[PDB]
């Protein structure tokens, strides 16, 4: 597939699960569907910041319906950025240890 | 920092065939199982421009000729049937880490058939003559393959002094390559002598194609 | 319609600071970093640095760290890139660049085309160069025009004012004892020239001169 061009909407609060992980709940607003995901994390100078990703491949199959989405995010303070473009949702998130 | 090494450093192809380029790194440049690399091509006098992003993915508005492939630290750019203006240079480049870096640059060509140069030799302007100097220019139209040979005689005897060459980029028209080339001497030096003489050595052109002229 | 303006030249002495201009329109200039990239002959493309104009957070290439300097003006949705201590090493295009949150560059600047040197402003000379009398062969007849001598880069030649444009080899630059030299061919049929009227136009911006030259014999 391609990747989505659509803008993102916040559906849920972030939460970090047992493990220190996050699980993420969003909105499509897209007409592209179906789509794969633009999904990565940085830190707050726009730096790529490695980590990794559980769920196997994030893809909207109907824009009408949220898509869970759960990761491991680097230590200490980053951004979730979800899509891609100038609507890009950007998620601060801190993980101790 | 993430070194990108691309591979051949040129490369002459044949219109209407398929070009292969690669770009490899000197670690992963995968992020979240995405490829951060990113494939842009540039023409002379030109800023660059996007190709393909994120490994695989064709930008709106490029030809689906253009394809791109590959993964962690290896890499191909892949055009199936080159065209003309496809002649440019093209890098590869990468984010997944700062500070972001380039591929060495692979450069294209167009294999149209070979041509054998056209020739023309020019004696220096009177305007030039009134200032004291005196150059003297061989201009080289339409040859295909870049590689070609220029010598200068100045009355039978070589010269290799004073010899300044130049040759143009691919044309956008007809994928021919053009040199010229100057001679530079002063008024005095020029004055002495009678015949000059132009050879031009190619590919095409076992004995070259000579021009000359006698200033008298 | 989107536009990263940058001034087309700039000469600065080795040792001194220059700072460059990128002139963003067509969009919200605090909605996307930008970022400045370098092209050297023959060496590449170079990464310079980001910045974030709508927070003024920046990253620099940690080779240019203590010496580039990433600024920006909003209120004229410009973005500037100062260099200090410059060299003939930094002599290069120097491109803006919108940065397609996260991936890559969406739209690139005009280019600003930078000259370190301390050398002096110089007019090219302007040399038609006509056949050789005895030279006229062929059904069509080529005639070329010589600039030489000038500096800095660059300089623009055009024919009969750009009217004719076809059968038309502009050649690159080259630097001889510390001034430019380039040529220029046109090819015509024989019934073109000498009949019909055939003028080098060539304007350098650098030295504000512009000059025609009728091509005679």
């Amino acid at each position: 597939y391609v990747m989505c061009t659509g803008s993102f909407k916040l559906e849920k609060e972030v939460a970090e699960t047992q493990h220190g992980t996050v699980l993420v709940q969003v909105k499509y607003e897209g007409t592209d569907a179906p789509c794969k995901i633009p999904f990565s994390s940085q830190d707050e100078k726009g730096v790529t910041q490695n980590g990794r990703l559980i769920t196997a491949n994030p893809i909207v199959t109907d824009k009408e319906k949220p898509v869970n989405i759960e990761a491991e995010p680097p230590f200490g303070e980053s951004y979730i950025v979800v899509g891609a473009g100038e609507k890009a949702l950007k998620l601060s998130w801190f993980k101790k240890g | 920092n993430i070194v990108l090494t691309q591979s051949p450093a040129s490369l002459a192809v044949s219109l209407g065939q398929r070009a292969t380029i690669s770009c490899r790194a000197s670690e992963s440049v995968d992020h979240y199982g995405n490829s951060f690399i990113y494939w842009y091509q540039q023409k002379p006098g030109q800023p660059p421009k996007l190709l393909i992003y994120l490994a695989s993915n064709l930008e709106s508005g490029v030809p689906a000729r253009f394809s791109g492939s590959g993964s962690e630290t290896d890499f191909t750019l892949t055009i199936d049937s080159v065209e003309t203006d496809d002649a440019a240079t093209y890098y590869c480049q990468q984010n997944n880490e700062d500070p972001y870096t380039f591929g060495g640059g692979t450069k294209l060509e167009i294999k149209r058939a070979d041509a054998a140069p056209t020739v023309s030799i020019f004696p220096p302007s009177s305007e030039q003559l009134t200032s004291g100097g005196a150059s003297v220019v061989c201009f080289l139209n339409n040859f295909y393959p870049k590689d070609i040979n220029v010598k200068w005689k100045i009355d039978g005897s070589e010269r290799q002094n004073g010899v300044l060459n130049s040759w143009t980029d691919q044309d956008s028209k007809d994928s021919t390559y053009s040199m010229s080339s100057t001679l530079t001497l002063t008024k005095d030096e020029y004055e002495r002598h009678n015949s000059y003489t132009c050879e031009a050595t190619h590919k095409t052109s076992t004995s070259p194609i000579v021009k000359s002229f006698n200033r008298n | 319609q989107v536009q990263l303006l940058q001034p087309g030249a700039e000469l600065v002495k080795p040792g001194a600071s220059m700072k460059l201009s990128c002139k963003a329109s067509g969009y919200t200039f605090t909605n996307w970093w930008m970022h400045w990239v370098r092209l050297r002959p023959g060496r590449g493309l170079e990464w310079i640095g980001r910045i974030d104009p709508n927070s003024d957070v920046n990253k620099y290439n940690e080779k240019f760290e203590n010496r580039a300097s990433l600024t920006v003006d909003k209120h004229s949705s410009t973005a500037y890139m100062q260099l200090s201590s410059l060299t003939s090493e930094d002599s290069a295009i120097y491109y803006c660049a919108r940065w397609f949150f996260p991936w890559y560059f969406d739209v690139w600047g005009t280019g600003t085309t930078v000259t370190v040197s301390s050398a002096k402003t110089t007019a090219p000379s302007v040399y038609p160069l006509a056949p050789v009398c005895g030279g006229t062969t062929g059904s069509s007849v080529t005639l070329g025009c010589l600039v030489k001598g000038y500096f800095p880069e660059p300089v623009t030649l055009t024919w009969n004012s750009g009217s004719l444009s076809s059968g038309v080899h502009t050649f690159p630059a080259l630097l001889q004892s510390g001034l430019y030299t380039l040529s220029s061919s046109v090819t015509v049929t024989s019934n073109t020239w000498p009949s019909q009227t055939i003028t080098c136009n060539v304007a350098h911006p650098a030295s504000s001169t512009k000059v025609d030259k009728k091509i005679e014999s």
